[PDB]
RNA sequence: UUUUGUAUAAUGGGUCAGCGACUUAUAUUCUGUAGCAAGGUUAACCGAAUAGGGGAGCCGAAGGGAAACCGAGUCUUAACUGGGCGUUAAGUUGCAGGGUAUAGACCCGAAACCCGGUGAUCUAGCCAUGGGCAGGUUGAAGGUUGGGUAACACUAACUGGAGGACCGAACCGACUAAUGUUGAAAAAUUAGCGGAUGACUUGUGGCUGGGGGUGAAAGGCCAAUCAAACCGGGAGAUAGCUGGUUCUCCCCGAAAGCUAUUUAGGUAGCGCCUCGUGAAUUCAUCUCCGGGGGUAGAGCACUGUUUCGGCAAGGGGGUCACUUACCAACCCGAUGCAAACUGCGAAUACCGGAGAAUGUUAUCACGGGAGACACACGGCGGGUGCUAACGUCCGUCGUGAAGAGGGAAACAACCCAGACCGCCAGCUAAGGUCCCAAAGUCAUGGUUAAGUGGGAAACGAUGUGGGAAGGCCCAGACAGCCAGGAUGUUGGCUUAGAAGCAGCCAUCAUUUAAAGAAAGCGUAAUAGCUCACUGGUCGAGUCGGCCUGCGCGGAAGAUGUAACGGGGCUAAACCAUGCACCGAAGCUGCGGCAGCGACGCUUAUGCGUUGUUGGGUAGGGGAGCGUUCUGUAAGCCUG
RNA sequence: CACAGGUGGUCAGGUAGAGAAUACCAAGGCGCUUGAGAGAACUCGGGUGAAGGAACUAGGCAAAAUGGUGCCGUAACUUC
RNA sequence: GUUUAUUAAAAACACAGCACUGUGCAAACACGAAAGUGGACGUAUACGGUGUGACGCCUGCCCGGUGCCGGAAGGUUAAUUGAUGGGGUUAGCGCAAGCGAAGCUCUUGAUCGAAGCCCCGGUAAACGGCGGCCGUAACUAUAACGGUCCUAAGGUAGCGAAAUUCCUUGUCGGGUAAGUUCCGACCUGCACGAAUGGCGUAAUGAUGGCCAGGCUGUCUCCACCCGAGACUCAGUGAAAUUGAACUCGCUGUGAAGAUGCAGUGUACCCGCGGCAAGACGGAAAGACCCCGUGAACCUUUACUAUAGCUUGACACUGAACAUUGAGCCUUGAUGUGUAGGAUAGGUGGGAGGCUUUGAAGUGUGGACGCCAGUCUGCAUGGAGCCGACCUUGAAAUACCACCCUUUAAUGUUUGAUGUUCUAACGUUGACCCGUAAUCCGGGUUGCGGACAGUGUCUGGUGGGUAGUUUGACUGGGGCGGUCUCCUCCUAAAGAGUAACGGAGGAGCACGAAGGUUGGCUAAUCCUGGUCGGACAUCAGGAGGUUAGUGCAAUGGCAUAAGCCAGCUUGACUGCGAGCGUGACGGCGCGAGCAGGUGCGAAAGCAGGUCAUAGUGAUCCGGUGGUUCUGAAUGGAAGGGCCAUCGCUCAACGGAUAAAAGGUACUCCGGGGAUAACAGGCUGAUACCGCCCAAGAGUUCAUAUCGACGGCGGUGUUUGGCACCUCGAUGUCGGCUCAUCACAUCCUGGGGCUGAAGUAGGUCCCAAGGGUAUGGCUGUUCGCCAUUUAAAGUGGUACGCGAGCUGGGUUUAGAACGUCGUGAGACAGUUCGGUCCCUAUCUGCCGUGGGCGCUGGAGAACUGAGGGGGGCUGCUCCUAGUACGAGA
């Protein structure tokens, strides 16, 4: 009935938006922000897995990123690793924390980044808007066969607009700091 | 779930108490076990109902080891 | 009027006058009444006509059975020990009344259905026959000519005069806005506006007719009316709905429930009311006697739920069936919880036997007439809800309903109390007694000091009463003032610094009267610094828990004080006791009327004393008034 | 209704005018069957309006505005 | 161009053009019981119908469903025909019991029988339809690709936030200072898409949206002027309304929003002009909503009829020849299971018929045929093939019977098709007379011709038409759900007791699972025990009915009602003292009596089942018995009496044998018995505040905050309720004009600050005044721009339509999406769409009259009391000072 369809549109919501907060923790702002290094691909001796298995991806300002490791005989191996990565880093070999730079907002910067983040909100929201479609169709389908009472179709539509709304809610106001990263 | 439905009064019981009159064939109590049992001249039927065998006087008492109730008829 | 309930801001009525609604006919039953009686009575008709004839016929004295049949019996069944229905109960015909059946059947009222007629003088479409379109534009085809071509294509003038063509009056229309909206007008006026040679516009006459027409199609038009015209009919269609229902006095007096229902705002049987007939101490209260209870409450053996402990299979994990930190059933001990648990188990309630008082038979049966089956609040027991609702659904009682009076400011439903009528008399109830405002500025003992009283909780506070106990203290306590407050010692300390020191660890170890390796101000770390502790000083009380009354904060709303009715109160508040008084349509006292009994005088019973009853809606029962008309009446009153 | 509505055909003067528009006139016909005064709000119909110019409003509703003839001259698009 | 005369002029209707389809003329079609008439004095380059809607580029896939167009082989079938059997009667045979001839009669219904349907085929510019899921690309993401399921088949071109888009003000872009609209994109099309047309289009348009110049009193923000009313005087003279009025406020009370109640406050008497907050003001028995076993029209695969259309039979209706669909059929054949001296009748007789009264098998003139085989017209043939054969579930075409399969011809016989004929009948060909007549009749003639057509009967079709139906309960209705029956709880220790209260079960089973006699005794745990576990069975102990009851629950149950056996039919017929329970109809218990059984030695026990569900009235009719009835009599028929049969009539006391829907085109009777606005009750929810203090705060709980929890206040959100109003209390927003609260937005006065200054924070006090213009949208709201000292939160019928507006929103028009077969429908969207009222009372703003104030008059006053006003920026000096490292 509604009950497992309420639940099941709400786990695909609340998961959607944690989507989001994942895909905008793949760009490079001012901040240092670890959790930038903390998702890329990366060698080392044997097998793939992140640097997450090695160094501690630590800090020394809002402007660099020092980076704590454990054994001294990878520091080329990853810092290639890092250094040819859809990034655009180059981490100065200054011996023990692989100084990885964050070089300033260019204002174009400021911008045309911005409006990535504000896109991959809104099909975040999309993503979200068409659980609801599903959801409710769902309800509808299960009504015009006699399994619901009009109310409680009515009292269903909603509510799932409440699942929405709220979902939409944490999309946007995710969003909405993570602009304060550069405004 | 759907509750909401039961059967009717089966109107059960006592319909003649302690030492009432009573003629032979009237019924003494309506039951559903032998929540009372036969006692003299007081047969029990089908139902379980204690009709009379005798006109006379009602009589409840409790007799033997099971501590059971039984309905007399004290003749008369 | 309708309602649980109406000053209601819910219905109806501008006022008066006159008219305006339970009838008529026939059956049928009950009641009252009259005659005749195991009989009663006739109908049509005759009639010499309310007579008298006429007894066809109807009802009754006999029932039982499906019937045949039998018959004071019969049926049942092979038969009944028996059972069902009858015999033990007078009927019938008029007259008056109460119901019912058929009828319009109290009156008014639909939207509609059917029949037959009248309507195309409005309007839709069509058919004949006649009208109308100022003025100004553009310039199709076609023609002529010239240029051009190898000839055509091509091109230029000029001519010509097309078009549901352009601008714009008349005429046709009706997009906008104001006005008008008891108009100048039941669809317009004013300023703008679309068409204006066309599928245009208009005059006369004609044709199409109602489930029919007509419709460049809106359900639009068919005479100011159209999802079926108008007029007359069937017709007083039907109205389980709404409204209304007209003179007076007496007696009783409900229901808003159950059960069934195309049933739920209707109806029927039952319940309740009324009237009649009849019947036993019938019925009720209380007393004793004979009964079954499994509810309140409690308990935890059972069923389940639950916490601690002990005990433990197994479950969960380490092995290469074992150990096990861990979640652990059963049993045991301690402890709770239950509408659908009970080894317990009340108070009430109910049934039955007896008995006395009282009770206007209050009881049962039968019969005549009903009404009613929307309930409401309050108390108590509950389901529902939020132990929300002026909520909802049951049980039980009370009141309103259908009951006035006094109280609760006002306030159907609460408190008190049941109004036959008169009284310028009396006692009380509930509630009251400072003024409004009838009666205590009453008596005594407390409390409160907040206008608490006269609105609100968790919680907060040396408010202020009462009670029983505690600790400390002239070997000097409680506060205050004087002082000391030292040294293991930085304490070691992952201590970059902490030594009380966000941290570190323990907190044990010197000393003296006493001073924590530490209570905080606190430093970069020192630390300057008060504490705790102790000596003095002062000199008799001080400390804070328990039980308890009253008060304080916690406390913000909208028109106006507006959270005692008001004034005002420090008692005019609160607690306790007492005695007075005021207070009602209650009780009493006079006087009167009526219904029902009783005694005494006395019969159609008047009656004296007396006992008792007399709120009332639906509704039943009883008894009258007055109007018009017939007889009495050629009487009587009357210019 | 002595109703600001509806009602088919005829006639076609002067000046301006393209005109049967429109203004003024002729011919002819009328002032509309309650008057008198006042010169408030407010409504009705109208005139003018400093600076601003759609800020109004659902909306430029309403108003304001353009307006004739002659000659120059005129873009996209086009079924030419 | 047309249209809702009188709220809609539009995107609606029409249109030319396109297509589908029907019509050969006495056209189809329409009006007409008919005659006739239109169509048309037309003739497929015509006429009718349906859809589309110039033009341009185009118009895809789907025939499964419903339609329509074809079919025939059968299957199924009407009237009709009346085979065949059954029965009534009674001449006669009968001791009687019975039997039963004809005839007359009541049945039964062989055979014949068309279309339709079944079925097969086609058609979408017929109605109409055009999918799911699962995976897959070296990172992610997506999926050109694969899989699978389902279909009739799974949306091509183009188009897309749209007249279509819910979420939505989607996102991006432009335009603007600011743009919910607009324009350009995107595609995540809830729910576009190809003549119920798709996508474009110059021109047209009193058409919808957006922008810009000009212009302006539309607006900042109103001023002045001219006129018509309004005002005064004279003349004439209405209206709705009206229980009655001696007709104040405030706060409470109250049928719940008070001139009239309670308390209180204020107020000398009466007009005139003005205003519209109130008298739940006027007007209209509320249109919304619900109710009525109300009404209309409307739709449809609702029901029942029906005109029409269509099939056949009989009649009108005659004469002739032939063909063949055929039930059946004498002359007679038709024929390999597995193991064959072989293409074996169900299975049998049975011991020479044909030869002599013309026959092998080697050709095959006829030929079946699965091209594998063969009977053998006429004889060739010129005196014996051969059979129970040793195989076979069973031995010969060795002779012959009716023939399960198949097949073939007389007679004729079921009945169908064809031709010919002319004399019925038709003629909407010509000519003739009545007759100077496109009617009519008669006559001639040609054509047609037993056809057509018509009447009676009959199958089908039949929303063309008509009559109706389409339940109720319900915390309004609808939607969901429910409707009879049984058990527990609610149920307050007799009975009973309600809700859309908390839980479950029944619409049967069993010939034994019934009867009786005899016998027997569980669950669970512990211990031992092969497979063997927590539990299969065995042993023992504990246990003691926790098991078992065919099944829900409750009551029962050891004397067992539980479990086994033997014998059995009491799962008996008649009755029934006396009770139980029901308004009733009914339902239940019952000893005992009669008769007749079973079981037991006997006493005794048995009229179904441990008990409580397991069911359906009456009518109507079937069946069996029974002289009870019997329309002159005898019989019969029919009726009665007994037994029994037919119903998810379950909406379960069953309105019919027979029934669904729309109404926004609506209508009427009703109701505040009953929903929507506003009020009232409530306060869960909301909002505001407080209690506790782990924690955040570098350290420090309370500067600022605060987890797990806790207590309130308000009436103020979302709600619950149904008290007021349905003989009418106009709904959102705007405008104008407001008025109160304080939970204070600014300005004023303070405390704490994690307050240096400046500027903040939090709290207390304070309601005096003040508290924005715009873009967008109907919006309140909100986002946005830009101001300001600030742009406060509430109450006031979410203040304010007898003050304005009419954008939103609910009438009638229209359309898109979507739902429906349709009428229509949407708490979807789009374009359009009549806002009445002259003020009696209250109140209010103004302004007069009267009287009083004590003899009267003229002034000037005193001031009890009432109202008005009460806002705030910047700059500057103080001073670049205090403070600050500076800024
Ligand atoms: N071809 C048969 C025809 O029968 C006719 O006779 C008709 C009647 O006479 C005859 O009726 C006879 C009856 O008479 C005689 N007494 C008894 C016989 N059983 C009946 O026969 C009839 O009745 C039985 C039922 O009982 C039915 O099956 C059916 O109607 C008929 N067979 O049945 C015939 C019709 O059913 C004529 N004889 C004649 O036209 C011709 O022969
Ligand atoms: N119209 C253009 C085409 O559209 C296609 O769209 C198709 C796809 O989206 C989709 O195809 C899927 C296929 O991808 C997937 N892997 C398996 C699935 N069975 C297919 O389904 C398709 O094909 C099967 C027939 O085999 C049909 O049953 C189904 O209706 C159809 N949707 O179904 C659509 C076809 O109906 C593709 N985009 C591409 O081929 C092309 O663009
Ligand atoms: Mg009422
Ligand atoms: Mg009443
Ligand atoms: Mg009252
Ligand atoms: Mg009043
Ligand atoms: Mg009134
Ligand atoms: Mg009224
Ligand atoms: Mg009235
Ligand atoms: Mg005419
Ligand atoms: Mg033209
Ligand atoms: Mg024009
Ligand atoms: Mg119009
Ligand atoms: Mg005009
Ligand atoms: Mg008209
Ligand atoms: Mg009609
Ligand atoms: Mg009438
Ligand atoms: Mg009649
Ligand atoms: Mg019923
Ligand atoms: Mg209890
Ligand atoms: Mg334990
Ligand atoms: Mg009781
Ligand atoms: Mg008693
Ligand atoms: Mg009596
Ligand atoms: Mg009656
Ligand atoms: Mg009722
Ligand atoms: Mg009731
Ligand atoms: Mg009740
Ligand atoms: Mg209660
Ligand atoms: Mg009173
Ligand atoms: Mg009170
Ligand atoms: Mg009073
Ligand atoms: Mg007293
Ligand atoms: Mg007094
Ligand atoms: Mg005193
Ligand atoms: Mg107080
Ligand atoms: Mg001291
Ligand atoms: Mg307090
Ligand atoms: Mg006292
Ligand atoms: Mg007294
Ligand atoms: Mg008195
Ligand atoms: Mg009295
Ligand atoms: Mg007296
Ligand atoms: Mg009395
Ligand atoms: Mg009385
Ligand atoms: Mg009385
Ligand atoms: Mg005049
Ligand atoms: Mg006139
Ligand atoms: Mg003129
Ligand atoms: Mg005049
Ligand atoms: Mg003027
Ligand atoms: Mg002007
Ligand atoms: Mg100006
Ligand atoms: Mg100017
Ligand atoms: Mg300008
Ligand atoms: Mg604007
Ligand atoms: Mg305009
Ligand atoms: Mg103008
Ligand atoms: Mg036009
Ligand atoms: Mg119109
Ligand atoms: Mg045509
Ligand atoms: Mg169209
Ligand atoms: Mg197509
Ligand atoms: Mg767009
Ligand atoms: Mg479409
Ligand atoms: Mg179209
Ligand atoms: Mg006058
Ligand atoms: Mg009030
Ligand atoms: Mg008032
Ligand atoms: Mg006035
Ligand atoms: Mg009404
Ligand atoms: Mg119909
Ligand atoms: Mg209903
Ligand atoms: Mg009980
Ligand atoms: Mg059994
Ligand atoms: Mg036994
Ligand atoms: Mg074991
Ligand atoms: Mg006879
Ligand atoms: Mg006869
Ligand atoms: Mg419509
Ligand atoms: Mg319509
Ligand atoms: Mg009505
Ligand atoms: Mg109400
Ligand atoms: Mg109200
Ligand atoms: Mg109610
Ligand atoms: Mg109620
Ligand atoms: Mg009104
Ligand atoms: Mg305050
Ligand atoms: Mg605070
Ligand atoms: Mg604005
Ligand atoms: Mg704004
Ligand atoms: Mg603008
Ligand atoms: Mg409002
Ligand atoms: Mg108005
Ligand atoms: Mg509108
Ligand atoms: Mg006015």
């Amino acid at each position: 009935m509604i009950s497992d369809i309420r639940k099941d549109a709400e786990v695909r919501m609340d998961k959607c938006v944690e989507a989001f907060k994942t895909q905008i923790s793949k760009i490079r702002t001012g901040r240092a922000s670890p959790s930038l290094l903390d998702g890329i691909v990366v060698e080392y001796y044997g097998t793939p897995t992140p640097l997450r298995q090695l160094a501690s991806v630590t800090v020394e300002d809002s402007r660099t990123l020092k980076i704590n490791v454990f054994d001294r005989s990878m520091s080329p191996a990853v810092e290639k690793a890092i250094m040819a990565s859809d990034l655009g880093l180059n981490p100065n070999s200054a011996g023990s924390d692989i100084r990885v730079p964050l070089p300033p907002l260019t204002e174009e910067r400021r911008k045309d980044l911005t409006k990535i983040v504000r896109g991959e909100a809104e099909q975040a929201r999309v993503a979200v808007r068409n659980v609801r479609r599903d959801a409710n169709d769902k309800v509808k389908a299960l009504l015009k066969d006699k399994e619901i009472s009009e109310d409680d179709d009515r009292r269903s539509q909603d509510d799932v607009q409440k699942l929405t709304d709220a979902a939409i809610k944490k999309i946007e106001a995710a969003l909405a700091d993570k602009e304060a990263e550069l405004m | 779930t759907r509750n909401g439905r039961d059967s009717e009064a089966k109107r059960l019981g006592v319909k003649r108490f302690g030492g009432e009159s009573v003629l032979a064939g009237s019924i003494i109590v309506r039951q559903r076990g032998t929540k009372f049992h036969a006692g003299a001249n007081v047969g029990c039927g089908r139902d379980h109902t204690l009709f009379a065998k005798a006109d006379g006087k009602v009589k409840f008492e409790v007799k033997g080891p099971k501590n059971r109730k039984f309905i007399s008829i004290e003749a008369e």
